[PDB]
């Protein structure tokens, strides 16, 4: 993407900020926020049950 | 009470009339006991809570 540090800005062994972010995308993870009752109520409902999966 | 209710705000103009300003939910969303949990409120950090 960017260049977080420009072209001579000091930087250090391993500081903290990036200097530029790669970046991989052909793949992508979408991290999926469930309440936790309900990924509760669904593990209850596959033992009540049945519930199913596929 | 400003999702589900529809809360006045204050008034806005239309053509020089003076009209009210009410925020609310969108029908879809407030429409079933089941989008309770869509609606999103903000923590002490600013980490969204169903």
């Amino acid at each position: 993407g960017k260049s977080n540090v420009t072209e001579g800005a000091l930087v250090q062994n391993g500081q903290a900020t990036a200097l530029a972010t790669v970046q991989q995308l052909d793949p992508i993870y979408v991290d999926v926020t469930q309440s936790s009752n309900d990924m509760m109520r669904l593990k209850q409902e596959l033992a009540n049950g049945t519930l199913k999966q596929e | 009470g400003a999702a589900w209710g529809g809360s006045y705000v204050n008034d806005f103009i239309d053509r020089g009339r003076v009209k009210k300003v009410y925020v609310m939910s969108e029908a879809k969303y407030r429409m079933l006991p089941d989008d309770i949990g869509d609606w999103y409120v903000r923590a002490a950090d600013g980490q969204m809570v169903p």
